[PDB]
């Protein structure tokens, strides 16, 4: 799916982004501009959250069609996949 | 044994039907979401479609048999559902202490699901009480099931 | 959610139901009725598939959840929950 | 420190209003979808009627700020995100060797995602490039950033 990956992409990005800048506003800075950090810290878990979705869904898809293969399998025990 | 067999192939080529309602010699969307739903799964239509292209060849948008085949090649090997089939039985473990008696059992049996009747629940309770104690140590039924 | 609980019950049920008549099917009858296999082997699927469902969906809400704590928690590092 | 203090509290109520649209006092399934979608997470109209459902106290299917504090209270404990962060940086290491070129960086930092200018790319290299030798070896920068 090209949409999951664009997700993805775009959602690592963010990651990227938004450790560097909340590493950046409180570690590499004289005042610390706890405005901008919570503005970052924002953004951090939305696109830590964005990643965690993507992860989930492509578990659920991978179990449908683990699911697929198991009926089809009954064409041939206790034992799945 | 090794990937193949020409007895797989025949009884994959009865498994296309179980999917093609039409039999007109593709799965589409529309009919993978029946056969999903005929197993209690609800697959979303991004869902359906992503299943379809994660394996979709000539890209025409539904599955026919060939394709059918990477996505199987992909994935033969099975596990053991042991541990599985053991967090089934702890649902109705009410005081997590490891066993369910067998009047539990039968309540649950002959409640929930599709049923069992309660002469196939004395069938299932003969074997499942391994020490006459009237009380199913499932952890060790399922492995006996399994092993 | 009722509606998850009960789809854990019937479905957990079903596991149970399934895997007894394979075993019985498979190890305590004297002639092997494939056929019965398969029908049973069909249902265990759909039963361990369905209990499969409701723990990833119980795995998305719990992350719904800790996304709305998560937001709550900025108006207090890289730290989650 | 020890489960609460009256700061905190404070700022939750702060919370409470990125919540409540309308202010009206309680937050009800319609806002919490719009906060969730802010969020970029597009939860179902049953799961974000199961949230609130989670610490619906007077089962009037809204969450009132009493029960926006039971649903925090069962969660205050935080956890590092070393592991999570590493496998973000992963999705840019195009060969798996652990490394990524200060030009991939650039390349993915200017182009995805919200982006950094030009500039900001600089300080952030600066810093991760701790061998000067134009690559960012990120498990090494994550660890440094979360330590
Ligand atoms: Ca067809
Ligand atoms: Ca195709
Ligand atoms: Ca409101
Ligand atoms: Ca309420």
């Amino acid at each position: 799916d090209t949409q999951l990956t664009k997700r993805v992409k775009n959602a690592a990005a963010n990651v990227l982004r938004e450790t560097w800048l909340i590493y950046k506003n409180t570690k590499l800075v004289k005042k610390i501009d706890h405005a901008k950090v919570r503005k970052h810290q924002r953004k951090f878990l939305q696109a830590i959250h964005q990643l965690r979705s993507v992860k989930m869904e492509q578990r659920k898809l991978n179990d449908q069609a683990n699911t697929l293969v198991d009926l089809a399998k009954t064409q041939l025990h206790h034992h799945h996949h | 044994a090794d990937q193949l067999t020409e007895e797989q192939i025949a009884e994959f080529k009865e498994a296309f039907s179980l999917f093609d309602k039409d039999g007109d010699g593709t799965i589409t969307t529309k009919e993978l979401g029946t056969v999903m739903r005929s197993l209690g799964q609800n697959p979303t239509e991004a869902e359906l479609q992503d299943m379809i292209n994660e394996v979709d060849a000539d890209g025409n948008g539904t599955i026919d048999f060939p394709e059918f085949l990477t996505m199987m090649a992909r994935k033969m090997k099975d596990t053991d559902s042991e541990e599985e089939i053991r967090e089934a039985f702890r649902v109705f473990d009410k005081d997590g202490n490891g066993y369910i008696s067998a009047a539990e059992l039968r309540h649950v049996m002959t409640n929930l699901g599709e049923k069992l009747t309660d002469e196939e629940v004395d069938e299932m309770i003969r074997e499942a009480d391994i020490d006459g104690d009237g009380q199913v140590n499932y952890e060790e039924f399922v492995q006996m099931m399994t092993a």
